RNA sequence: UAAGUUGGGCACUCUAAGUUGACUGCCGGUGACAAACCGGAGGAAGGUGGGGAUGACGUCAAAUCAUCAUGCCCCUUAUGAUUUGGGCUACACACGUGCUACAAUGGACAAUACAAAGGGCAGCGAAACCGCGAGGUCAAGCAAAUCCCAUAAAGUUGUUCUCAGUUCGGAUUGUAGUCUGCAACUCGACUACAUGAAGCUGGAAUCGCUAGUAAUCGUAGAUCAGCAUGCUACGGUGAAUACGU
């Protein structure tokens, strides 16, 4: 058979992503997606590139990832996902790139700099 | 505290056994800091050196409680106006 | 006074730490590091001359 | 300066939800007050039987304000209608920060009582809305010749 | 694993000096024999030190500081007595911290 | 009264009950629950007589009394009949230790007066 | 295979080096055609892309003679020197900074998953053994992508609790103990037992903050015989609002 394959990068976390041919049904670590997820009930978001990209799906999926909290690399899933698919097909940009999913948002932490500490709170002043 | 065990600073014991073994003082000097009570040195009038003049204490036998690193302090009243 | 502290840290002791390790050439005790046994001041103003090993600055 | 959407939440599926729960969130804990309120909403349909959606969007009607007042000047005050951004936002701000006023021991009742109370017309949610609009178009006559 | 080979580490605080010294090495390495590993990096170790812009107050404005190490690690396969040469014969310059190994 | 000591309020569970005995916490008596195998069970005081008994004399085990108020007096006020700067600091919430008394006034003595003497 | 631990592999991740890229720069409109504004595509990243470093002429006769250097002035058998002990840490009170609280998004018990960054040679302390515990024996590996620090915690699932000054809180005090240091009395830190404080969201006034921010959880280090609620960095979860001047 075959497959494809995309990293995925997010929020200080990396998620290589193996995309198998198949019914759909998801073991990241060998893991299924429940049992690395608190709670979650928003695995339908990371379900959200198969609602509008190969529609409605499904392909099943094998991943191996670690670094970050879950949030992070549970949304590091989706972007090696869309690159892997269009892989497959350059059809599939057209719908993406007018909902996104793809641009590996660069945003994460910031440095400190005097006025922080133990947790992150800016000083006052001194009154009266 | 102490890692086992008691001790003294062996300048003290080495002094007062020949103050001891015979008829004892009324009066001692010294500095007493890195040392302590144990049943040889009951009765006699130790003096810890206050910070500006040592005054004499008797030991007393019920004096397991308190010890001898300190009995009056430095601070003497008080520093301040009012009281306890 | 500072100068007679200079002989106090640097004779012998009667144990391991009375000690206290102060900068070589300054003569501040505080603000001391040892790997390089420099006080806080004396080590940026030498910092800055480009002698030490090395960059400095200005990546984290 | 725009909004940058929640985009939906399909527990129970809808989106109000989405933008309810983020308010709850005290310190950080989004699963806590995700717990709680999909909790509420299956209890707020065990009692008194009905529909999530019925006795949630009929409430967040029912508290929703439409007329609202802003102050500028001596003492005067614009009467001004509401963006459907901040409508919503109004109607749940005002709904859990009451909501809290209740006052019971329990994660869910305050709730489902808040909404389902709501949904008939009472509750201070609904009494927020009555004095709100109360000294909003009551005095309307002197600031309204304005922005 | 088991095999014939020589294995270096570098250490300087310079990445040019640090990588053209190693093109010397490598050079010379393969010159006198084969089986060469490249200049093979490792994550660069930092430090840092943080001071106050200051002689008596004012810590609010602080600074810092760091010392950057680079660190560089080379093998080789099927030893000899000239590699070892290649070795010992060139490193500079000398900012360098080579420690020759088997 | 009535299970044990004295003051124990009815129809409530093992693991709380047992602490407003003056003697002891709450590990303590998860020991004596071990002893006599006794356990809540579940909000509320199940205790029938037939483990009354045996928590009523294995609770002697310990000062559980109020000779531990006794003890505690005789500790002190031996400790400044003695000689006794610990006595001293026994009045000033400064135990043999130390606490550095400037805003220490409010564990002990009700900030009440408030008056300063600045500058 | 306990296990990437080893055969094999460097595809991917990664590691650190070289280079491509973002520049009104391409299109469309507007605009004195110009500068520039607005929108469209592309791309990972559009109008200084986020951030850092960087601080004009000068001001406050601002701060430092106690980092140092130094003019002037002054001390000298002491305004210089060594040592033991002591204090710099006092205590009617106020002020400011910060911590934990005033409990059901909560408390106790049990199981269970996800990091980043940094340090270790006379120092990291693995396994195993004893002990309720801090800790103790013991010794393997370790000058480090190797091995140790070092379980990350919050969380998630469970049991119980059902509104009390409460299994709320965790001050103070007594006892029994651990380590460091000679010695923990003024004045260390720490565990175990018992105690079980004030306090049930804060008046007048008032500060912080525009998105990885606040809010919030824990980790590493320096200084270091022992001692950081503070400082610095490190990540984890992660929001509401921005009508408008």
């Amino acid at each position: 058979q075959v497959e494809y394959r995309g990293t995925g990068r997010r929020k200080n976390s990396v998620a290589r992503v193996r995309l198998v041919p198949g019914e759909g049904n998801i073991t990241v670590n060998n893991r299924d997606v429940r049992e690395y997820l608190p709670f979650e009930s928003l695995i339908l978001d990371l379900n959200q590139p198969f609602d509008v990209t190969e529609t409605k799906g499904n392909y099943d999926v094998l991943v191996n990832v670690h670094g970050g909290g879950f949030t992070g690399q549970a949304q590091a899933i989706r972007h090696g996902i869309a690159r892997a698919l269009l892989e497959a097909d350059p059809e599939y940009r057209g719908s993406l790139k007018r909902a996104g999913l793809l641009t590996r948002d660069p945003r994460m932490k910031e440095r400190k700099k005097p006025g922080l500490k133990a947790a992150r709170r800016s000083p006052q002043f001194s009154k009266r | 505290s102490i890692k086992k065990g008691p001790f003294v600073d062996e300048h003290l014991m080495k002094k007062v056994e020949a103050q001891e073994g015979s008829e004892k003082k009324q009066v001692i000097k010294t500095w007493s800091r890195r040392s302590t009570i144990f049943p040889n040195f009951i009765g006699h009038t130790f003096a810890v050196y206050d910070g500006r003049k040592h005054v004499p204490v008797y030991v007393t036998e019920d004096m397991v409680g308190h010890k001898l690193g300190e009995f009056a302090p430095t601070r003497t009243f008080k520093g301040h106006v009012a009281d306890d | 006074a500072k100068t007679s502290m200079v002989a106090k840290q640097q004779k012998k002791q009667k144990y391991a730490v009375r000690e206290y390790t102060r900068c070589e050439r300054c003569g501040r005790p505080h603000s001391v590091y040892r790997k390089f046994k420099l006080c806080r001041i004396c080590f940026r103003e030498l910092a800055y001359k480009g002698q030490i090993p090395g960059v400095r600055k200005a990546s984290w | 300066v725009p909004k940058r959407d929640v985009l939906p939440d399909p527990i129970h599926n809808s989106k109000l939800v989405t933008k309810l729960i983020n308010k709850i969130m005290l310190d950080g804990k989004r699963g806590t007050a995700q717990r709680i309120l999909y909790s509420a909403f299956d209890l707020v349909e065990q009692r008194s039987g009905r529909d999530a959606l019925e006795v949630f969007e009929e409430a967040i009607n029912n508290i929703m304000p439409v007329l609202e007042v802003k102050a500028r000047r001596s003492n005067y005050q614009v009467p001004v209608e509401v963006r459907p951004e901040r409508r919503t936002t109004l109607g749940l701000r005002w709904l859990v920060n009451y909501a809290r006023l209740r006052g019971e021991k329990t994660m869910e009742d305050r709730l489902a009582n808040e909404i389902l109370d709501a949904a008939n017309n009472t509750g201070g949610a609904v009494k927020k809305r009555e004095d709100t609009h109360k000294m909003a178009e009551a005095n309307k006559a002197f600031a309204h010749y304005r922005w | 694993m088991a095999k014939q080979k020589i294995r270096i580490r570098l250490k300087a605080y310079d990445h040019r000096v640090i990588d053209q010294s190693a093109e010397k090495i490598v050079e010379t390495a393969k010159r006198s024999g084969a089986d060469v590993s490249g200049p093979i990096p490792l994550p660069t170790e930092k430090s840092v030190y943080t001071i106050i812009r200051a002689v008596h107050m004012y810590k609010d404005s602080r600074e810092q500081f760091e010392q950057r190490t680079h660190k560089r690690l080379i093998d080789i396969v099927n030893p000899t007595p000239k590699t070892v040469d290649a070795l010992m014969g060139l490193n500079l310059p000398s900012g360098v911290d080579i420690e020759i190994k088997l | 009264a009535r299970i044990a000591g004295v003051d124990i309020p009815r129809e409530k569970r093992v693991v709380i009950s047992l602490t407003y005995i003056y003697g002891i916490g709450t590990s303590t008596a998860q020991k004596i629950l071990e002893e006599a195998n006794v356990s809540a069970d579940t909000r509320v005081k199940d205790l029938t007589d037939d483990e009354l008994g045996r928590i009523r004399e294995v609770v002697d085990g310990y000062k559980v009394e109020g000779d531990l108020r006794r003890e505690t007096n005789l500790n002190i006020k031996r400790l400044m009949e003695i000689s006794s700067y610990r006595g001293i600091r026994h009045r000033r919430g400064l135990p043999v230790r130390g606490q550095k008394t400037k805003n220490n006034a409010r564990t002990r003595k009700g900030p009440v007066k408030t008056v300063a003497n600045k500058k």
